[PDB]
């Protein structure tokens, strides 16, 4: 019955993810005087389904310059890694539960990565190299901080297993404690979900489409499910880390219903920033990354490792 | 470089190597070497040239190769006994593993091909770190090993040492790789006593430490790389080529000059464990050292190569910098032969 | 070149993780702790010479301990037996080792 | 070597605590406050043998009390622990902090049939004194004979006969 | 005087770095002085990690408890009240 | 195993998506259609030539600030030692070398660009 | 067939690393390198070292990161080189994956194979220990006696991480 | 030792004959020392967990700390000779003979 | 908030630590004799198997020592069942 677990986590959130689309995009429209799509299906709802359809009846094709095993390979480790980081979450009930789920979800975060690489080198195109080299750059201003921020949140759990985030969380949430290091843990993951204002990958105004201008139909369809799951999973991560949620064993219910809750809340928020600001220069992101985030995250770290010990707190590490 | 960072590298370096003496975990002294590494990698490097850069890369990939190797000799003999203290290593292979990666550490024969090409590479100071200190710390694993080595391997690679440091150093005329090749020679000469007597590999290394640090001393007071640099030394500081014939005399190894007592006490002591084809062969082939030593002093002092008219400018003015040291270098390299007996002072 | 500081100054900067039978975390004992131990008090003082020899029936029990070479070539033998014994027809795994009873908690 | 002393299938056979590990837990506490003193001689032995073999008889008595503690529990306060460790049971941690009420009830119907007290928090942490007949083990590892240690340090030290006697220095 | 100045040119252009030092200086200094370290450390030791063996009673242990729940022996009572 | 599973599951519905897109579209195939893109003019040059890293000395940085990552992590962990003193003293050590490290190379002008 | 997971990832990790080492355009490398260190990280957390295979994991993500940057900037070609564009290429793949075919059906089959050293082919599940590490994870206990225990192991390491900046700051330099 | 061991000792093997013989560019040496040095974590990985030494469990967290080390001195040392050289290839380190 | 809480999660892991300790000796015991079981039945087993090989003595030590050495997994499972063998090994690891 387990691989009913796993069906069942991964064909819900890959509808989630079509259902999605429809949300942003009318989202969008409403905040800028405009109704989202509503043509196609009662309020919009079945746009997504025919996306999916118009894009898998629609011609692939294979750039005459590129390196077909890579280029092929990218899509399909993209959706898969975005696939398998949904499998720790506790929602309340992890499917895989893990005593370091929050490293591995950082080691599959930094794997997904190479997706992009890869695909924009087998493109063989240069708006594709220039994508992926955007790309390396965003990793490297994103990376350090997003591990050092959340080494310093999970101080206070005493565990890396997800799980444990709930009882940590059971009487405030986690925002009170460390509402800084939340901000930067936020717009990190906007960074690592390539998502405006730091949506460089694919740049559609100063690059063509970026890392995906020479992927079509399938693939490219592949790449945009891999993005918004991304998107819906680290704001479930967030919902986890800071906005937990109350827990009742008899009834899992209640916590599933207030974590969606908080979850979908993140992803609106997600395309109120598209919608709102304007996007950054890649240069301008890895220095407010590294010269404005790095320092102070390297304090509160410092702060988080002292607190625990001069307020005698250190939690349970079971 | 600014100077305060220099200093930094520089102690860096030294704390590597201390690190290697005073350890006895042997992840302490791998830690020591990759330190001494990472230091020394910006000191050869202190003047930017596309030979700087090529000497650092291939000192780097050398001694990262040989790190690698010790690493894993170091792995292997954890596997096999669970130990991981400085002492016998109880796993022939991975005692061979060591021994070719302390040898190419070293720059022990077959492995010197990098030596001459590092030290024409960087400058004369760099040379001179490189070529004395350096060398201290695998021989100090060595010397802490030294019971474990099988002596066949080590003997091999030390008499390899000294027949292409001699032989190579006959057809060299830059002063550089030279110093390099009689690096060779000697360490060859210091490696050969190691599995019989360690005092005797110490007393040696600081003969030869002792002697070339004072040929670099006076080659960076003569601004001399090459040996037609060196010839013009007579007409502007005949005193520095006169010091420069006697040390050289030194390391070649003739009496009464303090380069004898190594040899002689080498020798002594692989007589007395019945070897006796070995030392004489390392003797003889030390003739070459003394045939391009002979020849350097040919040109620099014993003979006056034509000067240049330029120099009468150079005459009016007088070296700036003093090396502080260089008087008791000379006199220790030359002069400490009655004074042997006290070899047990280090004992 | 030794220079042991460390001894002079009593300063302990290496030598806790020389051996597995040193003190450790919580207590956690080594997988090898009562080998090394009795190999580590034989050879005590007597020099390393005297050592390899003199106590090289606990060397070697520590050897054993730590790879399991004589243990796994024992196991493997039993195995490799019982294997042709199985495909004689001359032997039967009981059914406990075929998992008929239950095991003792 | 020597051929290893395993001890026969009969004398290891002996009454088993067929309990999942919900209802020890349950019962946890009080059966350590009960069954301190045979639990605490067989630690020892097991401790100071190092040898599973030489502690069977101890590890039968272990055994023993705990069935009798069970039953004990089952004759005065069955169905109080029973829910308490029906509670325990759901929790896939097995969490005290969840069951507490039916505790508190198990708690106080074993205080009045039985009189056993809760251990509070921190003691059954303490080490304690273990009186026993047994005698200590001399050699619990089966050590061999330590080698002899090396003459050392015979006494005064006298200037060399003839100094160094190094080739020809006469000093 | 001048130390106010620079003070305040710091946060009045480079904000996020001088919260960054006080947040570090804080960090390395009030553990010091905090009296509750103390606590923490014994927090730490009293978790029950291994299991405590019992040791031998030669009859010359008085402080040693020969049973939990009786009156020798450390106590607890400060991490409840805690 | 359970992990193993999940992966492979997933694996395999990516590849069955991307089969099903290569194999159910009707494909014509022409060498203008599947020509590099370059906003609709032809390529100069080609896109595997040396593309300048500006920020190279960042990356460098970043791989050694990558192990310091590492050596932080056991912290959580760290925090349950009965040596509270000493392994507060060492992770601020730690972290302030970090902070030292970054300060280095802010002030000689690293991680700016070219 | 899953009595012997160890055995099959140790052959991915010595495929990826004949793939590395046959030396293709540093991009597929890093691809190897990657795969590699996935597979590490498996036999790692099947032996019981799951922070240590998923820092391995991590680490060597990023650092292939770099590495991949760099590719594209300095060691870059005109035509990138697979395992199947040069005779060198693929003759140091096949070779590199004939000789572990080589060794690992000699092990397998063979019941002690001794290359350099004596292996057994019994597999890895015998050597497992049968002691339990009761409400600890012994890795996580041992990392983490680097602040406590290896004091000098953190001073050596955090001053050779500045001394490394420094030292990349020199060397880039370039006068 | 079993078979694992085996394989692990191999890649090292493997990585060191990939150094030992280059072809053209550094990056790809660069990469067998890294390859070189994840070998060594796995092998000093799996000795320290089956023989359980506790204190030894951070002996491949400090071997990998220094490899990365040495992964940023090779890549900032192939930057400068790919900048006077214009290419990362090997054949460019010719200047130094002998 | 979080101070008390975390003070009060470690006063409950001091509770779970010592039910564990409560615990413990009769795990010990059931343990030794589950082990000393295996390891009678394997010795016996064996006696069957290679009663015929020759030079082969039953039950001898591979280690010189006359002390307990507890046993590897292979000496305990070596002949069980394959299903029995994953368990014992790699059941924690795997569990999930």
């Amino acid at each position: 019955m387990f691989m009913i677990n796993i069906l069942s986590l991964i064909i819900p959130i890959l509808l989630a993810v079509a259902f999605l689309t429809l949300v942003e995009r009318k989202v969008l429209g409403y905040m800028q005087l405009r109704k989202g799509p509503n043509v196609v299906g009662p309020y919009g709802l079945l746009q997504p389904i025919a996306d999916a359809l118009k894009l898998f009846t629609k011609e692939p094709l294979r750039p005459a310059t590129s390196s077909i095993s890579m280029f092929i390979i990218a899509p399909i480790l993209a959706l898969s890694l975005a696939l398998t980081m949904w499998v720790p979450l506790p929602m309340p009930y992890p499917l895989i539960n893990m005593n370091l789920g929050v490293l591995f979800m950082l080691a599959m975060s930094s794997l997904a990565v190479y997706s992009i690489l890869w695909s924009g080198w087998a493109s063989n195109s240069k708006y594709a190299l220039i994508g992926a080299l955007r790309a390396v750059a965003q990793t490297i201003s994103y990376e350090v901080t997003l591990a050092i921020i959340l080494l310093s949140v999970l101080l206070m759990n005493g565990s890396y297993t997800l799980s444990t985030l709930i009882t940590t969380q059971e009487h405030i949430w986690m925002i009170f404690t460390s509402w800084p290091l939340a901000m930067m843990w936020f717009i990190s993951t906007l960074a690592e979900t390539n998502r405006a204002p730091f949506d460089l990958t694919e740049g559609e105004s100063e690059l063509v489409s970026g890392f995906n201008v020479e992927y079509a139909a399938g693939p490219f369809a592949m790449f945009f499910m891999a993005e918004y799951a991304n998107i819906i999973m680290m704001n479930a991560f967030t919902a986890i880390l800071f906005l937990g949620a109350s827990h009742d064993p008899h009834t899992p219910e209640l916590y599933t219903i207030n974590f969606v809750l908080k979850t979908l809340a993140l992803t609106i928020t997600f395309l109120w920033i598209r919608a709102s600001y304007p996007r950054f220069r890649y240069d301008q992101l890895m220095h407010l990354l590294w010269k404005s985030f790095l320092p102070l995250t390297l304090a509160l770290c410092m702060w988080h490792i002292s607190l625990p010990i001069m307020t005698a707190s250190i939690p349970p590490q079971s | 470089m600014n100077p305060i960072i220099y200093t930094t590298l520089i102690m860096t370096v030294m704390s590597g190597t201390m690190l290697v003496m005073i350890s006895s975990h042997w992840l302490l002294i791998w830690i020591g070497f990759e330190m001494n590494l990472l230091a020394m990698i910006p000191v050869l490097m202190k003047n930017f040239n596309p030979r700087a850069t090529e000497a650092a890369t291939k000192y780097f990939l050398t001694q990262a190769t040989a790190s690698m190797m010790l690493m894993m000799a170091i792995i292997i003999n954890l596997l096999y006994s669970g130990q991981w203290t400085i002492t016998k290593m109880f796993n022939p292979v991975a005692m061979t593993m060591m021994t070719m990666a302390l040898a190419m550490k070293l720059g022990l024969s077959p492995f010197h091909f990098w030596v001459p090409e590092v030290t024409q590479g960087i400058s004369l100071q760099a040379g001179l770190l490189l070529l004395t200190w350096q060398k201290l710390a695998p021989l100090s694993v060595l010397c802490q090993i030294s019971q474990s080595i099988n002596p066949n391997l080590m003997l091999t690679m030390a008499m390899l040492s000294i027949l292409i440091g001699g032989w190579g150093g006959l057809n060299q005329t830059q002063l550089r790789k030279i110093m390099a090749y009689s690096s060779i020679a000697h360490m060859g000469w210091m490696t050969a006593v190691l599995p019989y007597n360690t005092t005797m590999t110490i007393l040696n290394l600081l003969i030869y430490i002792t002697m070339t640090l004072a040929m670099f001393m006076l080659l960076i007071h003569s601004s001399a790389t090459t040996t037609l640099s060196l010839s013009h030394t007579w007409n502007k500081m005949p005193v520095i080529t006169s010091l420069m014939m006697v040390t050289l005399l030194s390391m070649g190894g003739l009496p009464p000059l303090s380069g004898f007592m190594p040899k002689w006490m080498i020798i002594q002591e692989m007589t007395k464990n019945e070897s006796i084809i070995m030392p004489t062969l390392m003797a003889m082939t030390a003739l070459l050292n003394l045939y391009f030593y002979m020849r350097l002093a040919y040109s620099s002092s014993l003979t006056m190569f034509p000067s240049t008219n330029n120099m009468k400018m150079k005459w009016q003015f007088e070296h700036t910098k003093q090396m502080k040291l260089l008087p008791t270098m000379i006199v220790l390299s030359t002069l400490v032969l009655p004074m042997t007996p006290a070899l047990s002072s280090l004992n | 070149p030794f220079f042991d500081v460390q001894k002079r100054l009593g300063l302990d900067l290496d030598r806790w993780m020389t051996i597995q039978s040193a003190e450790q975390p919580h207590k956690i004992p080594g997988r090898c702790h009562a080998f090394e131990k009795e190999w580590i008090e034989c050879a005590h003082g007597i020099g390393g010479i005297r050592a390899e020899k003199e106590c090289k029936i606990e060397f070697d029990d520590f050897v054993e301990c730590l790879l399991r070479q004589k243990t796994m070539k024992r196991l493997s033998a039993i195995k490799r037996q019982r294997d042709k014994l199985i495909k004689e027809g001359k032997y039967t795994p009981p059914p406990h080792h075929l998992g008929k009873e239950d095991p003792r908690p | 070597p020597g051929i290893v002393e395993l001890p026969t299938l009969e004398d290891l056979k002996v009454q088993e605590v067929k309990v999942s590990s919900s209802v020890l837990k349950a019962a946890a506490h009080h059966y350590g406050a009960q069954c301190d003193k045979p639990n605490k001689e067989f630690m020892l032995c097991r401790w100071e043998e190092k040898d599973p073999r030489r502690c069977l008889e101890e590890g039968k008595l272990v055994n023993q009390c705990a069935l009798d503690f069970f039953r004990q529990i089952k004759r005065h306060c069955a169905e109080p622990f029973t829910e308490y460790w029906t509670c325990i049971d759901y929790s896939g941690l097995q969490l005290f902090r969840h069951c507490r009420k039916q505790q508190a009830k198990f708690d106080e119907c074993v205080l009045d049939k039985l009189g056993w007290v809760r251990p509070d928090l921190g003691e059954l942490s303490k080490v304690t004194k273990v009186k026993t007949d047994r005698p200590l083990p001399e050699n619990p590892y089966h050590s061999r004979a330590r080698p002899e240690p090396n003459p050392e340090a015979e006494g005064d030290l006298k200037p060399a006969k003839h100094g160094s006697r190094l080739f020809f220095w006469t000093m | 005087g001048r130390i106010a100045s620079f003070l305040k040119n710091a946060w009045a252009k480079e904000p996020v770095l001088v919260a960054s030092f006080a947040i570090g200086g804080l960090a390395i200094i009030l553990p010091s002085l905090s009296p509750y370290t103390n606590y923490a450390i014994r927090i730490n030791r009293a978790t029950p990690y291994n299991y405590p063996v019992p040791l031998r009673d030669d009859g010359n242990m008085p402080d040693v408890p020969s049973h939990p729940q009786d009156p020798q022996g450390p106590s607890l009572e400060w991490l409840k009240n805690l | 195993m359970n992990i193993m599973l999940t992966l492979l599951t997933n694996v395999t519905l990516a590849s069955l998506l991307v089969l099903i897109a290569f194999w159910l579209p009707q494909l014509n195939a022409y060498s203008e259609k599947t020509s590099p893109y370059e906003c609709g003019f032809d390529p100069m040059g080609s896109a595997r030539l040396p593309f300048s890293m500006k920020f190279f000395l960042v990356a460098i940085t970043f791989l050694l600030f990558d192990l310091e990552i590492a050596l932080l992590l056991p912290l959580p962990w760290a925090s349950q030692t009965n040596n509270l003193k000493t392994m507060l003293t060492m992770a601020l050590f730690l972290l302030i070398l970090l902070a030292a490290s970054l300060a280095y190379e802010w002030t000689q002008k690293g991680l700016e660009w070219a | 067939m899953t009595m012997y997971i160890a055995f099959i990832l140790s052959t991915i990790f010595v495929i990826g690393f004949v793939g590395f080492s046959s030396k293709p355009s540093p991009i597929y490398g890093g691809l190897g390198l990657i795969v590699s260190g996935g597979v590490g990280c498996g036999i790692v957390l099947n032996f019981g070292g799951s922070f240590l295979g998923l820092m391995v994991f991590l680490i060597y993500l990023g650092g292939m990161l770099v590495v991949f940057g760099y590719t594209t900037a300095m060691a870059t070609e005109m035509y990138p080189e697979v395992w199947v564009s040069n005779k060198t290429v693929f003759g140091a793949f096949v070779s590199g994956l004939m000789m572990e075919f080589c060794m690992v059906y000699y092990a397998l089959k063979e019941e002690e194979v001794e290359i350099i050293f004596k292996f057994n082919g019994l597999g890895d599940w015998v050597i497992y220990d049968t002691g339990d590490s009761g409400f600890f994870s012994e890795e996580a206990m041992g990392i983490a006696a680097l602040y406590s225990y290896g004091t000098w192991l953190v001073i050596v390491t955090g001053w050779s991480l500045l001394i490394g900046v420094v030292v990349i700051m020199e060397i880039t330099r370039g006068n | 030792m079993p078979l694992v061991y085996m394989n692990i000792i191999m890649a090292f093997a493997i990585a060191l004959a990939g150094l030992l013989m280059y072809r053209s560019h550094l990056m790809s040496s660069l990469l067998c020392l890294e390859g070189m040095m994840l070998s060594l974590f796995i092998m000093s990985t799996l000795i320290i967990l089956n023989t359980h030494f506790t204190l030894a469990n951070m002996m491949p967290i400090i071997l990998l700390v220094f490899a990365a080390c040495e992964a940023a001195l090779g890549l900032s040392l192939l930057v400068m000779v790919s900048n006077t050289y214009g290419t990362d290839y090997v054949q460019n380190l010719n200047l130094l003979q002998c | 908030s979080m101070m008390k809480w975390n003070r009060e999660r470690r006063r409950l892991q001091i509770e779970d630590f010592e039910a564990r300790i409560a615990l413990m000796p009769l795990f010990q015991a059931e343990k030794d004799r589950r082990v000393l079981q295996m390891l009678r039945e394997n010795l016996e087993e064996e006696a069957i198997i290679m009663k015929d090989v020759p030079d082969w003595k039953v039950g001898e030590s591979v280690f010189h020592t006359t002390r307990w050495v507890t046993p590897m997994m292979g000496e305990l499972y070596g002949l069980r069942t394959n299903e029995e063998i994953l368990s014992a090994t790699y059941g924690f690891i795997w569990y999930t």
